[PDB]
């Protein structure tokens, strides 16, 4: 769900 | 009125996760701020016309190690400035920002430190979160874990941001358990505590020095968010703080009328006072930041756009907001810095760009 760096 | 000044990037390419400006640099000394990412920390020096001068780095030994986090103190017997540094590791390093040495490290933790935090009124008193759910007080003087903040009633998640009030007396903590927790630290233990760290001297005794074990929070809310609580911050007896939901909520603890000294641990209420809406923040591990006298607040999102908030007003719902933007910082801004004197703020990127902007 929550990512910690940008896809 | 800030104005973007100058602009770098450093050599590794890897996320810049913490910035932070040297509050104890001395009267008639150029302004100073540390930036941490990769496996390294960097001073830069900031000169007229947007200079920004590059000094010197530490590199730590381990290639794999990732600096996430630092945050500055003095010698309290010399005055001069220290660098605390720790990340991916676990292990909090002292850097003399001067030579940038290592003096000496810390380990205990059971994994990455997330963030690191000194005591507004001693020097000597590191805070540090944690991976492993827990906080832990280190006292830098005599080297010695005065406590260690955990157990079930504790985080049950990564910590993610602490801060102490105003004048050290208590610490709101926060985490991927979407809760943030009180720890008050003038407790006749945990003064105790403190007072017996110093007269810790392993040379002059037999005994190790023992930590406290830290159970209970004070205070537990659930009630702010819905997601992983990355940045708090006290203002006043008010909390801010922020999860990757693009909202910094403005509360405190108990009713309106409650004084939050007088909250029981059982606190079942929260009070909003308001929310500081903006864009673009979905990611975890965004820090605000607000300069020396809390005037204002300062928050990066995932698109290199700058969100400042006035907070000179009667009312934290009042709060004014500015934007600040540049076309060519287009990554994820991860912490922001002022100056002590606010004449300046550095924001820092996931690319490894530092922003310069001039008041």
């Amino acid at each position: 769900r929550h990512r910690k760096v940008l896809r | 009125s800030f104005k973007c000044v100058n602009s770098l990037k450093e050599d590794h390419n890897q996320p810049l996760f913490g910035v932070q400006f040297n509050w104890h640099s001395k009267e008639g000394d150029p302004l100073v701020f540390a930036t941490v990412g990769s496996n390294r920390v960097t001073l830069y020096e900031c000169h007229s016309q947007g200079e920004i001068r590059l000094l010197q780095s530490y590199v730590d030994a381990d290639a794999d190690e990732n600096f996430y986090t630092c945050a500055w103190t003095y010698d309290s017997n010399t005055s001069h400035p220290l660098l605390a540094v720790a990340g991916s590791r676990g292990i909090i390093r002292i850097i003399n920002p001067i030579t940038m040495q290592c003096i000496k490290h810390y380990v205990g933790h059971g994994n990455a430190i997330n963030e690191l935090k000194f005591h507004p009124r001693d020097p000597n008193l590191l805070l540090s979160v944690s991976k492993d759910h827990a906080l832990r007080l280190w006292n830098i003087q005599t080297d010695t874990l005065v406590a260690i903040f955990g157990g079930v009633e504790g985080h049950r998640d990564e910590v993610l941001s602490a801060d102490y009030d105003l004048l050290g007396e208590k610490i709101m903590s926060c985490g991927m358990d979407h809760s943030l927790k009180l720890w008050r630290i003038n407790s006749k233990r945990m003064m105790n505590a403190i007072k017996e760290s110093y007269d810790y001297n392993p040379n002059k005794t037999n005994r190790p020095f023992i930590s406290q074990k830290i159970h209970f929070p004070d205070f537990s809310t659930r009630d702010i968010h819905r997601n992983y609580v990355d940045c708090v911050r006290w203002l006043g007896d008010l909390i801010l703080s922020k999860s990757c939901e693009n909202a910094i909520v403005c509360w405190k603890p108990g009713k309106m009328e409650d004084d939050i000294d007088k909250i029981k641990p059982s606190e079942s209420n929260v009070t909003i006072l308001g929310r500081f809406d903006y864009s673009q923040c979905d990611i975890w591990y965004m820090r605000f930041s607000t300069d020396f006298w809390q005037k204002m607040l300062a928050l990066g999102n995932q698109v290199g756009k700058l969100y400042v908030w006035d907070l000179e007003v009667e009312d934290p719902h009042k709060a004014k907001c500015t934007t600040l933007t540049h076309h060519k910082c287009g990554a994820a801004i991860r912490q922001t810095s002022f100056s002590r004197d606010s004449s300046i703020l550095i924001a820092v990127c996931d690319d490894a760009s530092i922003w310069r902007w001039d008041r």
